[PDB]
């Protein structure tokens, strides 16, 4: 990690003091505004109690600049193959008649198919009329009836959730690190809010948004990738259009639940005296899923899947320009006034000056205990804080400068007393 | 959908240590018996949380199973000396106990358990904060909190009350007060771990994680309907046993089933198993999670 | 009857692995049932639009025919499609369930 970049101080209004003997502790309740960093940079916030050795950092790790897709209307759909059941009953035989077989309701199940059994499946009951006589079976000369009981059956084992995105929310996945050490990972977009151990956090400035996404529908596939369709969202179903048979959950597509909505008279029938062929013309969603599979060249952005959180995102270009307003909600902050000693070193110093990325530095801190190590300069424009540990590791953070020939003596105090430290390095100009 | 709300796993003892008077009718606690410390737990309009989670254990069963400890004294008498530790934690609570009740148990602060005691013939009132004089008086105790016990040994003594902007809730002296402090009786969640304090809650995330455990199956004896029958007499997979037993795929997957050659029908209880909790972003397993109505002091100014 | 769209049907005779030869058909984006599973059609860039202004007549035993006029919905006197029914018995045996226009029989 390249460490933190923007490091400011907290005001005395949202900072109180309430000691209980030797161990002086304070609380943080209010709202503090800090400038967000770029891709890679963080945002640390040091705290100063009643003295100088007390230092509590509040770093917020920034992953990158994502553009989450705000979901609106969604529905579950998939491929379905109807299974027709023929039952040619003779005329004047139980329920087979010339008037009852024709005018037959689709939402009624008499004794012709009551022995099959109840099942929550989008089914229907039809009724046709063929012929009679002794050529096919029947004592009466009237044409026999033909009851049809066709129910849907998903021949596949996968399901798809077709949804859309009415607006692209610029989501910023932030990994906020608490004061005690509880590292949590959250996200902020446009003007959202979350919940942290020290309070909450929200986003202020967000001047990065793309409009015009209602004419595109997205398809989610659990396990595999996503896809994009160059067509507006489907609301009302109809024959010969993408989005006919729809449902509401995964079981409505896999197990074919009755509660799914569909268009009437969607199953064709081609009876052949003693044969039956009940087939439909449902559009296979895997055809469009494989035709318009991500990534695809759309205008000037790249659409792909997301990481961690399930959803659709977009890859844009540029920098990260936003404002993070830390929301302190009365959090108890404790810190021991007796720190341990330690010594630091210097490695390299590469990067840039007066830019959003900044410049990294390698600092080898060798201490004997677990704590912190605050550092500053002479004029009062740089602030360096690094968690000290018993060992020898390389740390450092982003240090912004205004000169390519970096030459300033630093003063670090990891135990209360300052120590001299000289750094050097050549940087380049990167806006 | 199984109406097995009376079958209790483990052993089935509900009488508490301190008021051992109704032990003749609640031993073991099964479909029979009229125990005063279990009848009100299933009545519509009292403790719906225990109605939703009834296939596990209770606080009394947790005490009998060496899960929840008992304070000293475990049953503080109300008519004896002049001062007892079991009063500051009782006056701050606001409950509603029916008439014809002598004792009333609740949860303390040190993670153990402390109840009250009234000498005969004293009965409770509409709130239960004081036992006044005089159907017949029940020789048991009334549950003052809507909680449920479970078999767990998860350690968690490094956690305290996770409530922000609260001065002194219940009897716990958290932060100080410098302005306006409320005192309205409001419900607050809590979860006590093993050998810890009365840790309150703020965000609860309950779930159901069932597992093949011996204390997660219920059954009733068959005879020429719901009858009492011990589950410990069920043979294992090719092992041994006294009588016989049978069940479905869950009961027969771990035990031996003899179909009609048995005297009972073991069935898997719905929701019984392992109920974990999500506190401070870390999944933990509590002991007796529930609600209570104590004095909450919130800093408004 | 009529035809609102022409579906490019492809009669496919799928041969199974064991030897069970079956004959099915696929059109536009249809699906059937085979012994080894199912089958569907993907690409189908062959379709003709504009068939609502033509009605077809089916004759069991003989050939078919075509009429250069749109489909008849509502019946009326002096138009093709007056007395209609719903099945073969409604035409041969003249069933009372068939729909017709009132005052259709003259009297002298």
């Amino acid at each position: 990690d390249p460490g933190c970049s923007e490091l400011i101080q907290a005001s005395s209004r949202i900072t109180t003091c309430s000691t209980e003997g030797v161990n002086t502790k304070c609380r943080l309740s209010g709202t503090a505004l800090i400038r967000a960093g770029s891709v890679g940079a963080e945002a640390c916030l040091m705290l100063k109690g009643v003295k100088e050795d007390q230092t509590k950092f509040l770093k917020i790790k920034t992953v990158s600049s994502e553009l989450s897709c705000r979901e609106g209307q969604s529905y579950w759909t998939g491929s379905f193959s109807p299974k027709c059941l023929s039952s040619r009953r003779c005329h004047l035989v139980g329920e087979c008649h010339v008037n009852r077989c024709l005018s037959w309701r689709d939402n009624e199940t008499s004794a012709e198919f009551s022995f099959v059994g109840e099942s929550t499946t989008m089914r229907e009951n039809k009724c046709f009329e063929q012929c009679g006589g002794w050529g096919c079976g029947c004592f009466n000369v009237n044409p026999s009836c033909l009851f049809v009981h066709t129910y849907l059956q998903s021949v596949r084992k996968e399901a798809l959730r077709v949804f859309n995105c009415i607006d692209w929310v610029h989501k910023l996945t932030l990994e906020i690190t608490d004061f005690d050490g509880s590292v949590s990972t959250i996200d902020l977009g446009a003007s959202s809010s979350r919940f942290t151990n020290w309070g909450s956090v929200s986003l202020s400035l967000d001047a990065e948004g793309i409009s015009g996404s209602n004419s595109f529908s997205f398809i989610e596939s659990p396990g595999k990738g996503y896809a994009i369709v160059d067509e507006p969202f489907s609301e009302i179903p109809r024959q010969g259009f993408l989005g006919e048979i729809r449902c509401n959950s995964e079981s409505s597509v896999l197990s074919a639940h009755e509660s799914c909505l569909r268009a009437p008279n969607l199953i064709s029938y081609k009876p052949m005296i003693d044969q039956l062929e009940c087939t439909t013309n449902l559009i296979d969603p895997f055809v469009v899923f494989e035709r318009g599979s991500l990534p695809q060249t759309r205008n000037d952005k790249t659409f792909a899947a997301s990481k961690g959180n399930r959803g659709v995102q977009a890859f844009s270009k540029g920098s990260v320009q936003a404002d993070l307003t830390l929301m302190f909600d009365n959090f108890e902050v404790d810190f021991v006034g007796a720190a341990v000693s330690c010594d630091a070193a210097f490695l390299n110093l590469t990067g840039c000056y007066s830019c959003n990325a900044g410049a990294r530095v390698c600092l080898s801190i060798t201490s004997t205990g677990t704590g912190s190590l605050s550092a500053h300069n002479k004029d009062g424009s740089l602030h360096i804080v690094l968690p000290s540990e018993n060992g020898t590791k390389d740390q450092c953070q982003i240090l912004h400068f205004t000169v390519p020939e970096v030459e300033e003596e630093f003063m670090y105090s990891c135990d209360g007393d300052e120590r001299p430290l000289l750094v050097k390095g050549t940087l380049i100009a990167i806006d | 959908e199984d109406p097995h709300l009376r079958n209790r796993p483990g052993k089935g003892h509900n009488y508490i240590d301190g008021m051992t008077q109704e032990d003749a009718t609640c031993k073991p606690v099964t479909y029979a018996g009229a125990c005063s410390s279990f009848d009100v737990l299933l009545e519509k309009g009292k403790f719906p949380l225990f109605q939703s989670y009834a296939h596990h254990r209770t606080l009394l069963e947790a005490v009998h199973d060496t899960i929840i400890a008992k304070a000293d004294p475990p049953s503080c008498d109300l008519q004896s000396a002049h001062g007892n530790p079991c009063m500051k934690e009782k006056l701050v609570m606001k409950t509603h106990c029916p008439n014809d009740y002598q004792s009333a148990h609740y949860l303390n602060n040190d993670g153990k358990m402390a109840s009250v005691k009234c000498p005969p013939k004293y009965e409770l009132t509409e709130d239960c904060n004081f036992c006044r004089q005089m159907a017949s008086l029940k020789k048991g105790s009334y549950p003052l909190q809507d909680l449920f016990c479970q078999s767990s040994e998860d350690d968690g003594s490094k956690l305290k009350t996770k409530m922000k902007g609260v001065c002194e809730v219940g009897v716990q002296a958290l932060k100080k007060c410098d302005g306006q402090l409320s005192t309205a009786h409001e419900v607050v969640p809590f979860a006590v771990f093993k050998n810890s304090k009365k840790v309150y809650l703020d965000k609860l995330d309950l779930k159901t994680e069932e597992n093949l455990l011996p204390d997660s199956f219920v059954c009733f004896e068959h005879k020429g309907e719901l009858k009492s029958f011990d589950i410990s007499q069920c043979p294992k997979i090719g092992g041994h046993g006294s009588k016989k037993c049978t069940g479905d795929a869950a009961f027969c997957s771990a035990y031996e089933c003899t179909a009609q050659y048995a005297n009972a029908y073991c069935s898997h209880a719905n929701g019984s198993g392992i109920v974990q909790i999500q506190v401070s972003g870390v999944w933990k397993k509590p002991l007796c999670v529930g609600y209570e109505r104590v004095v909450v002091k919130r800093e408004l100014s």
